[PDB]
């Protein structure tokens, strides 16, 4: 297959959030009750179309562990694109976001384009994180905001297509 | 129309020359549907049969069989070649089981397919013969496939680097085995047939991949676990692309994968040699040992895999009962299983277009 653009994108935040199943449901429509905690770094593509243009995603995806530093260089690494995770049903995954902040801010390039996810959004009677909040988290980092729900396939791919666009405005 | 085809006992020959000897896989006629010469061999059958000319029978049957062979053992080492015969060889006897009249061949038959069954003739003894011939075919596929991987598959799937963002790259091997794929589907060859030759490449390629990590220090690292882990996953987003998960194709992949992870992973504490452990069920304890052994860093920070872990491994491997296997056989065949695919193809609306030069061919 042709593209015209390719766009590395990883996945970021606390170990359990659905990194794993974000990356299946965008890339294959496939979703995974029982998936385990994710071994090394996995990978993912999928093509879609932007102002006309074929932009080839793609999506490394890994454990949100601790690890080498030259691994964790290697995984940022050329990286244009990052979908910062957290559990809207798990505050404690939420809290973390500076965290990984952190670490993203360590390691990637200073234009990498940052989309903040709440994912999990199906599970609306156990919300301990207000969308407004985390909206305005946000905001105030300059950072791109979205609830998806890997389980119901609710704006995943809205997401995807959201923050590939949004790398299409600063690199075309 | 009967579905017949007549012709005289001396354009016997003149018959196999053109329809098997001589005819060529990318013919014009011979790609508007898949396995004509199957049929139209078959259509000659019926006819004998009616017939009830018992030598015509042996020798027409005794000249397709051997016209086949003759194909293969000069046009030996082209694939579309071999893929071509062993689709139609495998639809004649297709044809020969759905026409047979017997009555377990007959389940998916409409009433007129039923009335274009044989009548005077078992050929049970000749199906085992084509039965076995298409075997041998099938053998020879795989090794003509084989060879032409073979050369492509450890610069691509090792040595040529694309993860930190002519010779053979992945890329290389991709479109070869797009080129496989398409030539078995234009040919119309069996999709059970099609799936066995994918899970053969496959294997091919985990084993030699797979081989080279067990042979090589300058392979074992984290980093080009990401790198064979990455080029793993394009052959499986291949399989997807081609519907082909259920192949068995993408399993064969499996001891590769958990090498790759292998080196990916914490080696040192004993919830890392557990985990490890429980990761690795697809590989022997011998090439476990062995990848930790060749584990060769290059960054300063991190050290080699100590001899107390190793032990620790070999400690908890001593209850597991597994093969003693260290390298694998590259050139390992998966015994092949071929379907009956009986066909709603009806034979007397079969039409034998000019440009096959069989004109002397009545149609009855
Ligand atoms: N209810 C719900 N569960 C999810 C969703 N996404 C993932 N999960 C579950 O959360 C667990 C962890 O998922 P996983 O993708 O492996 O998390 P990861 O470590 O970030 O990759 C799994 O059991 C998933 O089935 C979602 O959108 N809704
Ligand atoms: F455990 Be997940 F893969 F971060
Ligand atoms: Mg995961």
């Amino acid at each position: 297959d042709e593209y015209d653009y390719l766009f590395k994108v990883v996945l970021i935040g606390d170990s359990g959030v659905g990194k794993s199943n974000l990356l299946s449901r965008f890339t294959r429509n496939e979703f995974n009750l029982e998936s385990k905690s994710t071994i090394g770094v996995e990978f993912a593509t999928r093509s879609i179309q932007v102002d006309g243009k074929t932009i080839k995603a793609q999506i490394w995806d890994t454990a949100g562990q601790e690890r080498y530093r030259a691994i964790t260089s290697a995984y940022y690494r050329g990286a244009v694109g990052a979908l910062l995770v957290y559990d809207i049903a798990k505050h404690l995954t939420y809290e973390n976001v500076e965290r990984w902040l952190k670490e993203l801010r360590d390691h990637a390039d200073s234009n990498i384009v940052i989309m903040l996810v709440g994912n999990k959004s199906d599970l609306r009677h156990l919300r301990a994180v207000p969308t407004d909040e985390a909206r305005a988290f946000a905001e105030k980092n300059g950072l791109s905001f979205i609830e998806t729900s890997a389980l119901d396939s609710t704006n995943v791919e809205a997401a995807f297509q959201t923050i590939l666009t949004e790398i299409y405005r600063i690199v075309s | 129309f009967q579905g017949m085809l007549e012709y005289k006992k001396e354009d016997e020959q003149k018959l196999v020359k053109n329809l098997i000897l001589e005819l060529k896989p990318r013919g014009v006629a011979v790609n508007l549907i898949p396995g004509l010469p199957a049929y139209i061999l078959f259509m000659c059958v019926r006819h004998a049969d009616y017939l009830n000319d018992d030598q015509k029978v042996r020798s027409l049957l005794t000249s397709t069989i051997n016209s086949i062979k003759k194909v293969l053992k000069k046009r030996g080492d082209d694939f579309e070649t071999v893929s071509f015969w062993l689709s139609n060889t495998c639809r004649f006897l297709h044809c020969l089981k759905q026409y047979s009249g017997e009555e377990g061949f007959m389940k998916h038959n409409t009433s007129r397919q039923n009335e274009h069954c044989l009548t005077n003739f078992d050929l049970a003894e000749y199906r085992q013969v084509l039965s076995d011939l298409a075997i041998q075919i099938y053998q020879q596929l795989v090794r003509v496939l084989e060879n032409i991987l073979q050369p492509m598959i450890v610069s691509g799937m090792l040595e040529h680097e694309t993860i930190q963002g002519g010779t053979y790259t992945l890329d290389s091997i991709l479109r070869q085995l797009n080129s496989f794929h398409s030539v078995m589907c234009q040919h119309g060859m069996d999709p059970e047939l099609i799936k066995q030759v994918v899970k053969q490449m496959f294997y091919i390629i985990g084993a030699i991949t797979l081989n080279n990590l067990l042979l090589r220090k300058d392979m074992c690292s984290w980093s080009k676990g990401m790198q064979i882990r990455y080029n793993v996953s394009q052959l499986e987003e291949w399989l997807r692309d081609k519907n082909l998960m259920n192949s068995g194709a993408k399993e064969t992949l499996e001891p590769l994968i958990q090498a790759a992870q292998l080196l990916q992973v914490k080696k040192k504490t004993d919830d890392d040699a557990e985990a490890i452990c429980s990761m690795c069920n697809a590989l022997t304890t011998a090439q476990i040992v062995k990848v930790l052994n060749l584990y060769t860093p290059v960054n300063e920070f991190e050290e080699r895999v100590s001899v107390s872990f190793i032990r620790t491994i070999q400690m908890r491997l001593r209850d597991r009962k597994d093969s003693p296997q260290l390298l694998m056989d590259a050139k390992h065949i998966f015994p092949v299983t071929f379907p009956f695919n009986p066909s709603s193809l009806a034979l007397e609306t079969i039409q034998i277009p000019a440009s096959l030069g069989l004109g002397f061919i009545s149609r009855v």
